């Protein structure tokens, strides 16, 4: 009970998503964000370069890095239990 | 609990399927208190920005509508330095078949087309009006401060 697993899908500008993917709560989001940057899909008019180009919200907060996905849960934050959308975004700086 | 039953059926829709333009859960345990985030749609000066929005579900819902209000600066016709917004579908358009997802959805759609004859701010209506390309140029900028 520090170590379970939650299967993450990512939601794109597009309205395409990436993944299912499992992960642990010890993930951090920043592990998530190269997960991203890697497996992003061809063909976009956007393409992240990097880690610190995509910002990843779910249940309605800014998912902050340094964080772990158990960290980044909610009492609401997975009603049905099944898998969790993500969204990213992709912010040139 | 009408309420409750239909808030939580609207997450779980929301969450199984979410709009791709924004993100909403509970804050914490109150289930009538949400807290949300807009895209910026790339049909808008707003393109790129992250925006964030609270939200608190009445006792009744969902006869009456839900209370939304920014928390992130925006430069908007339809939005004020507290972040009030003026939408439709808040008011007289309030329809109990609407869903929150259905809220959030039309809140980007006035990110890309403001109605300045409406206002709630008056200056930036002006400006609109009157000068568009300026208003686009202002947020962009705001839009760069204070969403990103």
């Amino acid at each position: 009970p520090e170590e379970e697993s939650i299967d993450i899908k990512f939601r794109l500008y597009d309205g395409s998503d990436i993944g299912p993917f499992r992960y642990s709560a010890a993930s951090t989001v920043d592990f998530l964000k190269q997960r991203v940057v890697s497996d992003w899909p061809k063909g976009k008019t956007v393409v992240p370069k990097g880690i610190n180009e995509v910002k990843l919200i779910s249940s309605g907060k800014i998912l902050e890095n340094n964080k772990t996905v158990g960290q980044c849960k909610t009492p609401f934050g997975d009603i049905a239990g099944g898998v969790i959308v993500m969204h990213v975004v992709v912010q040139p700086s | 609990t009408m309420a409750s039953k239909r808030i939580l059926k609207e997450l779980k829709d929301l969450q199984k399927d979410p709009p791709t333009s924004c993100s909403a859960g509970p804050v914490a345990e109150d289930m009538f208190h949400w807290q949300a985030t807009i895209m910026g749609p790339a049909e808008s000066p707003y393109s790129g920005g992250v925006f964030l929005v609270t939200i608190h579900f009445p006792p009744d819902y969902p006869f009456k509508p839900p209370k939304v209000a920014f928390r992130t600066k925006v430069f908007h016709p339809n939005i004020n330095s507290n972040g009030s917004i003026c939408l439709d579908i808040l008011k007289e358009q309030w329809s109990p078949a609407l869903t929150i997802s259905k809220v959030l959805l039309s809140i980007c759609s006035l990110l890309t087309d403001p109605n300045p004859d409406d206002p709630l701010v008056p200056e930036i209506a002006h400006m609109y009006k009157t000068d568009r390309a300026k208003y686009e140029a202002t947020a962009r900028n705001w839009t760069q401060k204070y969403a990103m």
